[PDB]
Order: C-alpha cells, then sequence, then structure tokens
C-alpha cells in the first residue's frame, strides 16, 4: 500500500485467492496476509509441497532485484540470516486488472529481536550482532548493500538461535543511491554521512540496532547527536563493552564488516578470558 | 530410520549449511546413535555447525557430552559458548554440578562465571 497498485493489489487479494505463475505454472493459495509495504505485498501461501512466504507486486524491477539477493544468500558457503528462495514468476490478476511478479521464499517464524533479547537476556545481544555482520559479508562480497536494516525486519529463530531476515526490500546495489530508510538506523539523519550503498552505510545500521535492542526503544536526534550517542554508549555497562565496534561503526572507520565483527569478537574474549 | 543415518552421514558433508542442518536434525530426533558424532560436530571449522552440535547434545542430554560440552566454554565464537553453557544447564543434574563445582574453583573468564552462575542457581 503505497501507489494506486498495490492497494488495489492488497484490497484485490484475499485468502482464497489462488495465484498461478504463468511460465512455471505453480499455484499459490493464499491464506492469510503477513506484511505490507511499498515493496510489495507478503502472503503466507500454501503449495502443494507444504506452505510459503509469498511476496507479490506490480514492479517486477524489485521484485527481480529482490530474488538476486536471496539467491546471493543461497550461493553462501555456510547458513546465512535470509531466507531459502523457492520459485519467482509473473502472473494476472484480473481483478486487480494488472500485471504482477512474485517469488516464494521460506516462511519462517520467531520472535522479533527486540522480544528475543529482552525474553533471554541482552547478553544475545552483542552475539546476534556477529551473526548479522556475517550475513552482511556474504552480502557485501555479492555486491548487496542490505540499506533498510531494523530491528522490525529481524526474527530469532531456533534454538539454535539465528537471527534471520524476514524482508530484503529496499536492499541495493553498492555505489547506488540507498531511497529506502529509517530515520533511527540512518546514518544521514544522524549527520554521520551519506545514503550512498557501501558496506560502511550497513554497519553504521548494525550499531544503531545494537543500541535499539539495549535501550529498547528509539529516539530523535538533538542538536548534538555525536554528543547524544556518545552519552548513551559510555552510560551503559554493555555498550560501554562494545564502544570500540561501536564508535568504528559510527564514525565510518571500517570498510567491511569482518573488521567490526573482529572487534566484537575481541571485545567479547576480554570478558571470556 | 534410515533418515538419522542419513544426518549421521551428512555431519560429514563438504557443505556447512549441509552440516549444519543435520546437526540440529539429529537433536530434534533425540537418538542416541548421534552423541558421538555431534561430539565430534563440537570441533567443526564453522561456528554454526558447532552452536548446532552444542545445542543438539543438549537437547539429547546425554552426559557423554558434558566435558566436551564445558571445553566449548572456551569457543572463540560466542553462540557457541552460550549455546554450550545453556546446553549444560539442560543436561544438568549432579554429575555438571560436581563439574561445574571444580570449574567455578580451577576455571577462568566465561567458563568460571558459567560455573559460578550454575552453583548460584543450584
Amino acid at each position: 500500500m503505497m501507489n494506486d497498485a498495490l492497494t488495489s493489489l492488497a484490497c484485490s487479494l484475499k485468502p482464497g485467492t489462488t495465484i498461478k505463475g504463468k511460465w512455471n505454472g505453480n499455484t499459490y493459495t493464499l491464506r492469510k496476509q503477513l506484511g505490507k509495504g511499498a515493496n510489495g505485498i507478503v502472503y503466507l501461501a500454501e503449495t502443494s509441497d507444504g506452505h510459503v512466504a509469498l511476496k507479490v507486486s506490480d514492479d517486477s524491477l524489485s521484485i527481480t532485484s529482490e530474488v538476486n539477493v536471496l539467491k546471493s544468500f543461497s550461493k553462501a558457503q555456510s547458513v546465512t540470516m535470509g531466507p531459502s528462495f523457492f520459485d519467482t514468476d509473473d502472473a494476472y490478476i484480473p481483478s486487480a486488472n494488472t500485471k504482477v511478479s512474485f517469488y516464494a521464499m521460506e516462511y519462517i517464524k520467531g520472535p522479533l529481536l527486540l522480544k528475543y533479547v529482552s525474553d533471554k537476556g541482552a547478553e544475545w545481544i552483542p552475539v546476534l550482532m556477529i551473526q548479522l555482520l556475517s550475513s552482511l559479508s556474504v552480502l557485501h562480497q555479492q555486491g548487496w548493500i542490505f540499506g533498510d536494516l531494523k530491528p522490525d525486519n529481524l526474527i530469532v529463530t531456533g534454538p539454535p538461535a539465528r537471527i534471520r531476515c524476514i524482508d530484503v526490500g529496499g536492499t541495493t546495489k553498492e555505489g547506488r543511491a540507498i531511497k529506502e530508510y529509517t530515520e533511527f538506523y540512518d546514518r544521514g539523519y544522524w549527520g554521520y554521512g551519506t545514503r550512498k550503498a557501501e558496506p560502511s552505510y550497513d554497519l553504521f545500521a548494525v550499531a544503531m540496532i545494537m543500541i535499539n535492542s539495549v535501550h529498547k526503544k528509539e529516539f530523535k536526534k538533538t542538536n548534538q547527536p555525536k554528543e547524544q550517542l556518545r552519552s548513551l554508549i559510555e552510560g551503559n555497562p554493555l555498550l560501554q563493552k562494545y564502544k570500540k565496534a561501536l564508535f568504528s561503526a559510527l564514525n565510518g572507520d571500517y570498510q567491511s564488516a569482518d573488521e567490526m565483527k573482529k572487534d566484537m569478537l575481541d571485545a567479547g574474549q576480554k570478558a571470556a578470558q | 530410520p534410515e533418515k538419522v543415518e542419513m544426518y549421521i552421514k551428512n555431519l560429514q558433508d563438504d557443505s556447512a549449511v549441509v552440516r549444519d542442518y543435520a546437526a540440529a536434525a539429529l537433536g530434534k530426533i533425540g537418538d542416541e546413535r548421534a552423541v558421538e558424532p555431534l561430539i565430534k560436530a563440537l570441533k567443526d571449522e564453522d561456528e554454526y555447525v558447532r552452536q548446532s552440535a552444542a545445542w543438539a547434545l543438549g537437547e539429547i542430554g546425554d552426559e557423554r557430552a558434558v566435558e566436551p560440552l564445558i571445553k566449548a566454554l572456551k569457543d572463540e565464537d560466542p553462540s557457541v559458548r552460550l549455546t554450550a553453557a545453556e546446553a549444560l544447564g539442560q543436561i544438568g543434574g549432579e554429575r555438571v554440578r560436581a563439574a561445574m563445582e571444580k570449574l567455578a574453583e580451577t576455571g577462568t573468564g566465561f567458563a568460571r562465571k558459567v560455573a559460578v552462575n550454575y552453583l548460584e542457581t543450584h
């Protein structure tokens, strides 16, 4: 629900609606809406082989982009936070009078990141940030920048505990401009840099995600954002412990996610002796 | 069935994705035949595989895993450490408390913290 097409799509697609792929011929029966946004609508859908999450849009370009992001995750030599990719196709929706494109991916459920760490304890926060950094390293090496990286898009499945991303909409090719962002997690909002899609943009967001995970709320910038963030980090026992990684991510010291991961591992090692 | 043997064999797959899936699967199945293969996977090159093996060993509850899990408290990866600490808690019992008692005495760092906090909660 942002443009006329997607909003009309949203009103059009109902539980019980079937969508059949034009090229591959798979049928998906919508069960319930999971999510709604500029990049498309996400449904729980049933197939002959079980259930999937199905993302539908009028924008074939963004669907193709997201498919290639999921395929990039799937090429990793290790597990990653991304859902598995199953299928992508076009379809005609007579009721909404529009051609659409869609993809099917792994349906994953679990508590949001903030819920998980509230329940299981703050010690899990740097642990899950390290998993996140490992996955971002995979994406970055494939030329993709997550961009709109934020806690509402991260769940923790398990056991064993695994951070997962539930939507890759707005992932952007390196070098291009990030246009999908959330102020609290955005380098530009805080006055710390540009919205160029590069690894350091994502790392700034990771720092802000860790801050949100500890502080349990977002807040607006003040006239002195750098002192504002410095004060919050230094005044909290857990954030203080990881201040080298957090300050370096805020300040743009890193060129790669692996560098931030190393500093987080080192801070953890010190305590773990 | 032959799934258990497939997953035990899959712990020797070249792909960490496959080894990880197998370790977790064996933990859910809960069969005892998986214990020694999973103890070996505690030394996997891949941290996700090690984490899955640690969880799976705690889930099975076979005390053959107690000393391997205590060694996993020294793992470089913090997901593995927390998961191993959690696994020892899941296994529980007097032998674990016995080991924690020793660990709280002659241990250091995280492993010591785990021992000390285990003893305080029992």
